[PDB]
RNA sequence: CCCGCAGAAGAAGCACCGGCUAACUCCGUGCCAGCAGCCGCGGUAAUACGGAGGGUGCAAGCGUUAAUCGGAAUUACUGGGC
RNA sequence: AAUUGAAGAGUUUGAUCAUGGCUCAGAUUGAACGCUGGCGGCAGGCCUAACACAUGCAAGUCGAACGGUAACAGGAAGAAGCUUGCUUCUUUGCUGACGAGUGGCGGACGGGUGAGUAAUGUCUGGGAAACUGCCUGAUGGAGGGGGAUAACUACUGGAAACGGUAGCUAAUACCGCAUAACGUCGCAAGACCAAAGAGGGGGACCUUCGGGCCUCUUGCCAUCGGAUGUGCCCAGAUGGGAUUAGCUAGUAGGUGGGGUAACGGCUCACCUAGGCGACGAUCCCUAGCUGGUCUGAGAGGAUGACCAGCCACACUGGAACUGAGACACGGUCCAGACUCCUACGGGAGGCAGCAGUGGGGAAUAUUGCACAAUGGGCGCAAGCCUGAUGCAGCCAUGCCGCGUG
């Protein structure tokens, strides 16, 4: 129909380290934004106490001097750890601003790391909140400082504290030169907006003058009266380093202490002061359909063509699916059939709700600049594009993290089983940084994830919300078996003067092995046959015969590989051989010449590439090491040091979990297969079925 | 239920309670003629079925009762009230 | 039940979900039930163009 | 007073019906358990839908003792039977989603707390 | 529903082609890979497998499966037998 | 004029004839899946879990029955900031109207479902012992009194759902009394039974100048008819099984009390010793029936979605009350299973109404629009209510046109 604010709105995701408060702080806000709901409503991160899926609500600021035209916040708390990182990827791809937190005592922290490029990656601007400042070792410009050094980034503190830990009052707004005073009841609101105290004026009376000045290097002419001492007015001062800050060039820092109450607020208003409106954002890029690219573009506009991206994908037990997105131009109106570009199906839109604080409110219509889950669409699942049919666009998508941990699971119960396969696989479109697959060898359901606590929670969703509880171990192992020796001529015959049919077959060969070599076959049949001992016609068979034992040999089953034989001798009765007959003789033949071939149990080898900080290269080498692994190179790639290493996927097994402790969680990795090789002994003989 | 259509509930509740009493009486008086009848004392009969006549009648009217069974009570009675009294 | 998987090659395996169709094998005694291709985890024929309605294998971009 | 066997009563849905005590937890040569006390459980009876079937092996609080309990000034309350409520195994809480019959203030426990929410008295 | 306006423009698939059964060839493959309602095709000139060209049949549907009756006078009263 | 319409083929053998199974060509579908997909018209759309259900809606309406004012308007037992006949505060139920309350009618219709029910039903055909709101034809009544009560008011309890004491009030609420036949009981003589008022307008005459009074429209009581609806009785027909052959104590009949609107072991006491069954009782298994639908030349077989008739059921088991009508889908009570709210003392609820979710499944739709038409509830009416209905949304599911030249 009409709509009512627009362009004042503020797409905002809080992320960072695990505690920091990024969920408390969250729940301030909805305190203060809703003057006259925790967001950790999950069961189970109620009861472990932790953000495990972003939560989105949004809120109306007034400004909280009164001073502003209110202002629509679009909030979204996510998770801090990783794991589940994947609710950042999504949750930072789609919104606007991003305030980043960090603890006033933990300093910036593993994944405050993580969180810095995934901001970065999708170049979103973005400001920062020291929290805790009441806490036992607190330091403000400490953390400030560390933004700049641990990051590499250029931070501005837009504020400074009143005093630290249990002497922690307030914060002075070094642009507007006032020590807000937050007040003993009513949590926040009043204010008294006090003047700087006696005891910070020569550090105040800094602003870190470079804000001003990094305010000034916003344009030349806004440093030019800089130069000739002009004082700027506190408008062009807002104006300028916003400027910046929606150039991601700077990073304004705003303190506080959400426990307290002192503080929250402050950073509200500096987000509408400096984080961007849906407008003071590039317009999206994307694809057309069949065709090429172009950027699909769609400018900010309401009066565009409809186009929005489908982040997260839920199930409500009482309105069915939600399907959460962002929409960045036209507008769609309860009844519009919008097209999903990537699936080239249409969906027709119904009920819509806003997630409101503590009310799922209903939408008839969702206009441009803004989220919202739209109830029942059917097959939305997580990056697709929802255009307009008739201007069709595929839009970026951001990334899909995949996965550092593997796992096999087993339904406990038996019957479970059926449910296993359904659940893990709703589990998985919700989550596509989650997957689940089964061996194409050794038939066993294998899952896979982000983490050790990723898959925790995983299988504890599978117990929680479709009752099927599965117990897990470490997967099989493929592999093979072949032998060292080249046997000379060993006879295999057959001889059936029985009842019937005569058959007789005999055959003289050698079982020479082989290296590494021809993709396909790993196999080599020779016809080295003499004149004619045995007719060209049962030679096909007796290849075939040995085809037969390859496929499972008699050390432990398990597939024979790498192996040549060669025909030299053999023999017929004019009649009584036979295509069966030969084909059993080289049976006859495989044994034997495999017993006295000296055979072996190969196993499998990845090729694993570790990517880790200078700083322990040395404990990550060395567990390669531990891990029965070889090491065959360093590079030393820019800021880390890639590693290689050949080590046997039998003992790579939760890899990722261990890596991460001895390299405080800062260290990819990735593997594939490479090729067999002899597994020692005590592997050998404990492989034994 | 959130109908308000509940206050037909209420309604008949003192409905009952009005039938309750009268139908109630009613009957403690056809009880009294076959007292009679049961004693032999051939007077008492006559005495309170011209006692119970008035009600019964009227109970027919006021629709609590209906009509034939008024009818009835009274009919065969007097087939008893006379059969020896 | 057991059932057959007709056309040249297949996915299917141990926990695949599979839609059975009805229609014996006379040379399975036994295979009374066809597999449906392209229904569910069963992937239609590779690069099949005759009767790709059956073997659920989608026109190859005209 | 509940020690090993005994039967007890079940006082939630669940499926139980009776129920043998095969332990009392609490303490090395810890013998009776009552009041609100818990002990380890065995299924004897269980209904035919069911959470629980025979032969399984849980927890249980007794929330009715026919020797009852005390409370200060000095009153006694005592039950004609024997009662528990099952309890998941690892985390304690009730298994069951309704209670029956009374139960008694003692039971004002954290972990208690949805078993007086349900129950109709005391 | 009527009248204006632009421009062939926005709009063709599915099954089948050894006999029953309307529609035939080359090529690949070689009792393999596979087909199959029924009989039966495949072990080197395959009109039967897979592709192609060609053809027949239906057509915004076409196939397949599931299902009832028919064909079945094969529960026979009509209308069968030992 | 009008149910006037019957096709065979493949396959046993070296070959043949016969027998006989299997198979195919036809039609049909509330379908599904695979590949493909332009429109429209009319129609169809949970066949499985009668599985559980968030949220909204699906039953109201009369101030022309009554006391009434909280809100909304105008008028004000009439007034300011002054903006002197345009206002927005404060008062007045005056009038329109109307929250809550008493009362009345409806909620027993409409709509859903197929669980139960092999005959407590249904179909065809008969029958005698019954009641029947609203609508109706006819005859007369409509006199005079009486005791109460919600609301309300003063205290007072709860987290809520709900209320608790005390006091007052209206009526077409309620109860006597009078009246009392073509009514009930009775052979008769005789006994005995009811009810209510409310509105619109108005000459005089009269007035506590409220009205009386006149008139007109409605409503109330009674009885006999009518109409429609329902209850009850009998006969024949309405699946499979005998690897179910015996069944039966209120059982079968009689008498007399009681009972119901009514006939009746419907009930109770006593007395007879019966009653049913191979023309299938009993007991098991399955099933809602019919009009009809599909197939078939017919006879048959198959079937009971959509439309209409009938029955049954309303979370499960059970029960009555109110009432013309229920043993009540959106009523009450009790028990159960389950779920939900709670400030832990206690409370609440039943989508097989419409839409919608979860779940099951190969599989079946939108949390749309409007009472404008038709029709139902109340109302004098205007009107209000109406998820019946009329339309629209979704799906090639079908039938029929048409196009894609
Ligand atoms: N002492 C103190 N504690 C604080 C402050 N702010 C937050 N916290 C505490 O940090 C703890 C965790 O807060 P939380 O909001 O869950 O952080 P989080 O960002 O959501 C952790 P996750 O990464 O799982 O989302 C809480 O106990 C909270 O009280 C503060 O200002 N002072
Ligand atoms: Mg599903
Ligand atoms: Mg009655
Ligand atoms: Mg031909
Ligand atoms: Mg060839
Ligand atoms: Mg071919
Ligand atoms: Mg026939
Ligand atoms: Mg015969
Ligand atoms: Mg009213
Ligand atoms: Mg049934
Ligand atoms: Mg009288
Ligand atoms: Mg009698
Ligand atoms: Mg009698
Ligand atoms: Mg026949
Ligand atoms: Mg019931
Ligand atoms: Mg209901």
């Amino acid at each position: 129909a009409r709509t009512t604010p627009i362009a004042r709105y503020r797409n905002i995701g809080i992320s960072a380290h695990i505690d920091a408060g990024k969920t408390t702080t969250t729940e301030r806000i909805l305190f203060y934004t809703g003057v006259n709901a925790t967001m950790d409503w999950m069961e189970q991160e109620q009861e472990r106490g932790i953000t495990i899926t972003s939560a989105a609500t949004t809120a109306f600021w007034s400004g909280m001097a009164k001073q502003y035209e209110p202002h629509r916040i679009n909030i979204i708390d996510t998770p801090g750890h990783v794991d589940f990182t994947i609710e950042v990827e999504r949750s930072m791809r789609v919104l606007d601003g991003a305030v980043m937190v960090y603890c006033a005592v933990g300093g910036v922290q593993p994944q405050s790391e993580t969180v810095w490029r995934q901001a970065n990656k999708y170049k979103v601007p973005r400001i920062a909140f020291v929290n805790k400042m009441d806490r036992m070792g607190a330091n403000f410009l400490k953390v400030v400082n560390q933004i700049k050094t641990r990051l590499g980034a250029n931070p501005v503190p837009l504020q400074l504290a009143i005093g630290a830990e249990e002497h922690f009052t307030g914060v002075v707004d070094l642009v507007k030169m006032k020590a807000i005073n937050w007040n003993d009841a009513d949590q926040g609101v009043t204010f008294e907006y006090e003047d700087i105290p006696a005891d910070m004026v020569e550090l105040a009376n800094e602003w870190h003058q470079n804000l001003i000045e990094s305010a000034a290097e916003a344009s030349e002419e806004l440093m030019e009266k800089y130069l000739g001492g002009e004082e700027l007015t506190e408008a062009e001062i807002k104006g300028a380093l916003r400027q910046r800050v929606l150039n991601n060039e700077i990073i304004l820092v705003t303190c506080g202490s959400a426990f307290k109450n002192k503080g929250v607020q402050a950073m509200l208003d500096a987000v509408i002061d400096y984080l961007p409106s849906p407008v003071d954002v590039p317009a999206i890029n994307g694809i057309l359909d069949d065709g090429k690219d172009t950027p699909a573009e769609r400018h900010a506009s309401d009066d565009e063509p409809f186009s929005a991206l489908a982040f997260k994908i839920a199930t409500d037990p009482f309105v069915g699916n939600l399907t959460f997105f962002r929409v960045y131009s036209g507008v769609v109106n309860s009844g519009d059939t919008v097209l999903n570009s990537v699936k080239a199906a249409r969906e027709r839109f119904g009920r819509i709700v806003q997630m409101h604080a503590n009310k799922r409110e209903e939408i008839k219509e969702v206009r441009a600049g803004d989220i919202a889950a739209a109830i029942g669409l059917k097959d939305v699942t997580t990056g697709d594009t929802l255009c307009d049919p008739d201007a069709p666009i595929i839009l970026e998508r951001m990334e899909f993290p995949e996965p550092v941990i593997s796992i096999a699971v087993e339904p406990k119960t038996k019957a479970d089983q059926e449910k296993m396969g359904l659940a893990l696989g709703r589990l998985a479109k919700e989550d596509p940084s989650f997957r689940v697959w089964t061996d194409e060898e050794s038939n066993q359901t294998i899952i896979a994830g982000m983490g050790e606590l990723h898959l925790d929670i995983i299988v504890d969703r599978m117990k929680r919300e479709f009752n099927v509880e599965a117990n897990v171990g470490k997967p099989q192992v493929a592999y093979r078996e072949t032998i060292r020796q080249k046997v000379t001529d060993v006879e295999g015959k057959h001889a059936k003067q029985s009842g019937g049919r005569g058959q007789y077959g005999h055959v003289v060969i050698d079982m020479y092995p082989l290296e590494p070599g021809s993709n396909p076959k790993g196999y080599e049949f020779i016809n080295d046959i003499k004149g004619g001992v045995i007719p060209g016609e049962y030679i096909p068979a007796v290849d075939k015969g040995i085809q037969e034992q390859l496929k499972a040999g008699p050390l432990a089953g398990y597939p024979v590989v790498d192996m040549g034989i060669r025909l030299h001798f053999g023999s017929y009765h004019d009649v009584d051989s036979s295509e069966l007959a030969f084909k059993l003789a080289a049976s006859i033949a495989f044994k034997e010449g495999f017993k006295k071939a000296k055979p072996v149990l190969l196993e499998p080898i990845m090729k694993v590439e570790v990517e880790t900080p200078e700083e322990n290269t040395g404990d990550v080498i060395g567990d390669l090491s531990r891990r029965r692994g070889m090491l065959k190179g360093q590079e030393s790639e820019v800021t880390g040091v890639k590693i290689h290493a050949e080590v046997p996927l039998s003992e790579m097994f939760g890899y990722a979990t261990q890596l991460r402790s001895l390299t405080k969680g800062r260290a990819s990795y990735t593997m594939e297969f490479l090729k067999y090789d002899e597994a020692p002994s005590n592997v050998a003989q404990a492989v034994i079925e | 239920n959130i109908k308000s259509a509940k206050k037909r509930a209420i309604q008949s509740e003192k409905a009952r309670k009005h039938n309750a009493s009268r139908r109630s009486m009613m009957r403690t008086f056809i009880k009294k003629v076959y007292a009679a009848i049961e004693a032999g004392d051939k007077a008492a009969a006559q005495k309170a079925f011209n006692e119970m006549q008035p009600i019964v009648d009227r109970q027919a009217a006021k629709g609590l009762i209906h009509k034939n069974k008024a009818a009835r009570h009274k009919a065969n009675l007097t087939a008893q009230i006379n059969k020896l009294a | 039940v057991t059932s057959y998987i007709g056309g040249e090659g297949h996915n299917l395996q141990e926990h695949s979900v599979i839609l059975i169709r009805g229609g014996r094998v006379k040379d399975l005694p036994g295979v009374r039930y066809h597999t449906v291709r392209g229904a569910l985890d069963c992937s239609g024929v590779k690069d099949r163009k005759q009767a790709r309605s059956k073997y659920g294998v989608k026109r190859p971009k005209a | 007073m509940i020690q090993e066997q005994t039967m007890l009563n079940v006082a939630d849905n669940s499926g139980a019906r009776r129920v043998m005590c095969i332990k009392v937890l609490g303490g090395s040569h810890r013998r009776y358990a009552g009041v609100g006390d818990i002990i380890k459980i065995t299924i004897k009876e269980a209904i035919p839908r069911g959470k629980v079937k025979k032969g399984d092996v849980l927890k249980a609080v007794v929330v009715r003792t026919k020797k009852g309990v005390r409370r200060p000034d000095g009153s006694v309350i005592r039950f004609d039977g024997n009662a528990c409520v099952l309890l998941n195994n690892n985390s304690e809480q009730p298994i069951g989603t309704r209670i029956f019959g009374p139960v008694t203030r003692e039971l004002r426990s954290e972990k208690f707390m949805k078993i007086i929410s349900l129950a109709p008295e005391v």
